[PDB]
RNA sequence: GUUCGUGGAGCCAUGGGGGAAUCUGGGCGGACCACCGCCUAAGGCUAAGUACUCCGGGUGACCGAUAGCGCACCAGUACCG
RNA sequence: GCGAAUGCCGGCAUGAGUAACGAUAAAGAGGGUGAGAAUCCCUCUCGCCGUAAGCCCAAGGGUUCCUACGCAAUGGUCGUCAGCGUAGGGUUAGGCGGGACCUAAGGUGAAGCCGAAAGGCGUAGCCGAAGGGCAGCCGGUUAAUAUUCCGGCCCUUCCCGCAGGUGCGAUGGGGGGACGCUCUAGGCUAGGGGGACCGGAGCCAUGGACGAGCCCGGCCAGAAGCGCAGGGUGGGAGGUAGGCAAAUCCGCCUCCCAACAAGCUCUGCGUGGUGGGGAAGCCCGUACGGGUGACAACCCCCCGAAGCCAGGGAGCCAAGAAAAGCCUCUAAGCACAACCUGCGGGAACCCGUACCGCAAACCGACACAGGUGGGCGGGUGCAAGAGCACUCAGGCGCGCGGGAGAACCCUCGCCAAGGAACUCUGCAAGUUGGCCCCGUAACUUCGGGAGAAGGGGUGCUCCCUGGGGUGAUGAGCCCCGGGGAGCCGCAGUGAACAGGCUCUGGCGACUGUUUACCAAAAACACAGCUCUCUGCGAACUCGUAAGAGGAGGUAUAGGGAGCG
């Protein structure tokens, strides 16, 4: 389940580390699809956008082939379940009956040897890639597309599944891990059943470090700051928020629909968030 | 245009002390190169050159008076001559 | 402790030298400033 | 912009919206209407007279090495950054 | 028209022959040069560093390096000396470090995008390094150059002619190059310690000693080949849509076989043709140093690395660059060409090269007690060790000294009796201190507190004995011990380096960070918890905009806020 720690030493009686299991499918990494060396920046030309991003370690980013119309009809084989520290899951590397290398994150439950197959003629199993007019009603589903034809984008994060909670005509709706019942179109594509890697809730970072691991940089609270950066900061001994609450640029914190109104993107959902 | 060559044999005693070898050193202009310099001496000396040497030799800042300046930069050659012939004119 | 000046030839070289001026809009700035006033040495010199 | 700062606010260019006519067609004479006068816009060029002195020379109720340009001298140099 | 503006500029005063003369590592003496010597040169003693106050590089500085002649000025004094002045020399590279090779962050930038203009983004490509690749080791020579000059010896790139073989050939494809941290098994090397063995000029002091007596050195480099230790790699046949396919190459599936192996390739070490070095001591010694003592010896044993085999093995999460050389397959092209291996002959270019480089030459206005990256960095004892104490090779006595030995300042040592009574406070100082052996409470998140607190021993000599490693099974050599018998001193980690402790509360969970240069904290941060927003051309941020961060991410993610 979850790898802990007697309590040797302080800041280690509360850390937990994921349980590396399906990780011994293959040990080393495969250097044939993921040449591309991540270029960490936590800024733009010049200036920290992102507050208190960087640091860490380096990490080389695995090139994904997502768009799952590359082959269509061809089928695969899943041969190894291996680590991504750029996503949130461990990813399956399989290979071919063509003989392609490829690298798709593994959904929840996958073996070594089975067939899976990125076409519209595939039977209801784990793995394959189908569009959302041929996935039935009620079946959890992943890594589904907005607008067709521009990879896959929604519901790619560790254990989340998005669900089909009906049809309406040629969109069909189904449930977002929020929570948010959205319309999409019949022939992007989908791969069925959960995402896995479901204890990643479970882990607790334990120290200051595995922050600074993982390369989060210490993010300072605004209570403490100076009235110049930011509205909270200043007063003498911890004054009361200044009536507002507030970002370090004027807008509202808490309780601010932020959404541009008149989004194009809009008109497609019937819902907006489960409370 | 011959784009000539070497200004004058520098003298010195280590000069002087290769001028019982085949070294025959001498300041040459500050822009050649190893190989024209073979073919400086080759054919103005009508010689055999085995294995000329180069370095460049930084001046010295100097002054005369209340007015500081600097002498020349310029470069020095040694020539390792074939052996049996030697030069017959450079007798310092 | 550190002192402020601590020299490196290739740092001056491309951060005071004469492209490191003329690649800018003010360092023509500088380049028309300094031959206005006489200066001998337009661009900081990096002995080799 | 013209003296014009929205005042009765013309004229000269226009960022946007509507939008023609070719001498019985138009613009102007300071909200505007009629008469009476001036001129042809929505294409372009034009010397001469006017400003200034890196430089050349002549002059000065101009100065005479703490003056005069920062430098009468091997000065935008030595030196500082 | 000057006397004032804490006026300015230049000169000269007072302070005054006053403070200081720059780490409290230390100087003394005899000769020599010289007009002049505590300071320059030589010799004999003493002291200091010796994980450097020693040596080798990269930064940085730019002739400061050497010789000869001098003290106008400088050196916190003098100075005949000088890193000071004048003149003359000195830096030698196919193999060392860079370019003619490549690439990361980043910069420039064909196409393209945006912006009043200057301009700003930006694909391909280019630049960009203490990153990858690439062919050199030993010794001598000068006053100054050395992996460059020379002596030995081994390699690399390119071209030409010949011999043999081949379907040769890319800015194309493909594998490889290609990588984290910690612990590390085996062998070797660098480095080091002994020997009754080898060689050497000498000595028997002062009581004893002509002997396993004292002292010094017992090496380095080295091609082919041969041994030792490792690393890499399954060898063939067919099919295959893929390598933004052109493939016999690679990937996938079927394998008669081999399969912890072996074969074939790649390194390191030893031996290896041979070459070089060869002391301590003694004569000639102005300096420099030269002959030396040899026909020099150049043998054995042990300790042993962070270094090499290396891309070894195991464990862990935080998941650990790119491209080029090189290996292979092909497109256009060429197959009288082109490519590979040998045999002989040629060519190998531009810059750096001196000196200081943990300081007197770098940065600090200074010959400044400050700071400056990498490597070697010895020996003996303290359990160990880059700590401590001393000392090899190497340097240095810190560029003002000599008297007296007042108060007073700094540093250090000691003290009858009291033991914190002084003070805002055991502030400061002092004790405990290292190792081995018994023992260790309240309380708790069961780890911790804890080295709790408290104690006993530590020196030397002899005898017996358990072993381990190398060596051969032990003789020899290192390491871990145990018991008994004694001996001396007040004191036995006899010197130096080395915790004061406990109880009780406040605050902060803890490690950590900050107010460079008066505040290291009850301030910041932190894991975790809660709220809110954002479904993606996301929210939010920078930018007029393009665009970029977010992110080559997807509500188990990201942004903001609060408590911690
Ligand atoms: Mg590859
Ligand atoms: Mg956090
Ligand atoms: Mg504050
Ligand atoms: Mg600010
Ligand atoms: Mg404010
Ligand atoms: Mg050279
Ligand atoms: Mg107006
Ligand atoms: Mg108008
Ligand atoms: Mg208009
Ligand atoms: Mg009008
Ligand atoms: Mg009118
Ligand atoms: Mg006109
Ligand atoms: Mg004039
Ligand atoms: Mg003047
Ligand atoms: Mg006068
Ligand atoms: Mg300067
Ligand atoms: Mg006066
Ligand atoms: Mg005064
Ligand atoms: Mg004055
Ligand atoms: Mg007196
Ligand atoms: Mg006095
Ligand atoms: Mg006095
Ligand atoms: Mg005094
Ligand atoms: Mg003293
Ligand atoms: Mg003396
Ligand atoms: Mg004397
Ligand atoms: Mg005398
Ligand atoms: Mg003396
Ligand atoms: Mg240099
Ligand atoms: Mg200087
Ligand atoms: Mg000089
Ligand atoms: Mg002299
Ligand atoms: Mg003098
Ligand atoms: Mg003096
Ligand atoms: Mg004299
Ligand atoms: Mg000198
Ligand atoms: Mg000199
Ligand atoms: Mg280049
Ligand atoms: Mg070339
Ligand atoms: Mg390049
Ligand atoms: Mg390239
Ligand atoms: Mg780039
Ligand atoms: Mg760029
Ligand atoms: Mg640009
Ligand atoms: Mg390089
Ligand atoms: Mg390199
Ligand atoms: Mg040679
Ligand atoms: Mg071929
Ligand atoms: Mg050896
Ligand atoms: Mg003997
Ligand atoms: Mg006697
Ligand atoms: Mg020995
Ligand atoms: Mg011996
Ligand atoms: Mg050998
Ligand atoms: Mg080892
Ligand atoms: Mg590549
Ligand atoms: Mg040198
Ligand atoms: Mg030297
Ligand atoms: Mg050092
Ligand atoms: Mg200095
Ligand atoms: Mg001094
Ligand atoms: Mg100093
Ligand atoms: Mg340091
Ligand atoms: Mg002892
Ligand atoms: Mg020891
Ligand atoms: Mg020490
Ligand atoms: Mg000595
Ligand atoms: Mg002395
Ligand atoms: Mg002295
Ligand atoms: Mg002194
Ligand atoms: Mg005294
Ligand atoms: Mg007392
Ligand atoms: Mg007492
Ligand atoms: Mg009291
Ligand atoms: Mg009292
Ligand atoms: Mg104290
Ligand atoms: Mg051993
Ligand atoms: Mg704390
Ligand atoms: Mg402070
Ligand atoms: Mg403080
Ligand atoms: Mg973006
Ligand atoms: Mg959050
Ligand atoms: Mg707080």
């Amino acid at each position: 389940a979850v790898k802990k720690f007697k309590p040797y030493t302080p800041s280690r009686r509360f850390m937990t580390v994921a349980d590396f299991s399906e990780i011994t499918k293959t040990e080393p990494e495969k250097s044939l699809v993921k040449p591309l060396k991540k270029t960490g920046g936590r800024n733009n030309q010049g200036r920290i956008t992102v507050r208190f991003r960087g640091g860490g370690h380096k990490r080389l980013y695995r090139i994904i082939d997502f768009k799952r119309w590359d082959k269509v009809g061809i089928p695969a084989k899943v041969a190894a379940i291996e680590y991504d520290p750029n996503r949130s899951a461990r990813i399956a590397l399989l290979h071919y009956v063509d003989g392609e290398k490829r690298y798709i994150i593994a959904p929840d439950g996958l073996q070594v040897g089975q067939q899976v197959v990125a076409g519209p003629d595939a039977p209801i199993q784990v793995g394959n890639a189908l569009p959302l007019r041929f996935i039935p009603v009620g079946t959890v589903v992943h890594a589904v597309e907005l607008e067709p034809k521009k990879g896959a984008k929604l519901a790619r994060a560790a254990g989340t599944s998005a669900q089909i909670q009906g049809r309406e005509g040629d969109y069909v709706i189904l449930r977002l891990p929020s929570g948010e019942l959205r319309k999409v179109h019949g022939e992007c594509y989908a791969t069925v059943g959960a995402v896995g890697n479901a204890d990643h809730k479970n882990i607790v970072l334990g120290k200051a470090g595995r922050s600074r691991w993982l390369g989060r940089r210490p993010h300072v609270r605004g209570a403490a700051m100076n009235p110049v950066d930011h509205p909270h900061g200043g007063g003498e001994g911890r004054a009361p928020r200044g009536r507002p609450p507030a970002s370090p640029w004027g807008w509202q914190t808490k309780g601010l629909k932020t959404r541009k109104r008149r989004k194009p993107s809009s008109r497609f959902i019937i819902a907006r968030r489960k409370k | 245009t011959a784009y000539d060559v070497i200004l004058a044999p520098v003298l010195s005693e280590k000069a002087y002390a290769g001028f019982a070898e085949g070294k025959y050193t001498f300041w040459v202009h500050p822009k050649a190169t190893k190989t024209e310099i073979k073919n400086a001496v080759e054919t103005a000396f009508k010689v055999k050159v085995v294995k000329v040497n180069t370095l460049h030799v930084r001046g010295k800042k100097k002054r005369l008076g209340r007015y500081l300046g600097k002498r020349p930069d310029r470069k020095k050659a040694i020539v390792q001559v074939a052996p049996g012939q030697k030069i017959e004119a450079l007798e310092g | 402790m550190k002192r402020t000046w601590q020299p490196n030839r290739r740092k001056r070289a491309k951060t005071h030298g004469f492209r490191a001026r003329m690649r800018t809009p003010g360092g023509r700035k500088v380049l028309k400033r300094r031959r206005q006033k006489g200066r001998w040495r337009l661009t900081p010199a990096v002995r080799k």
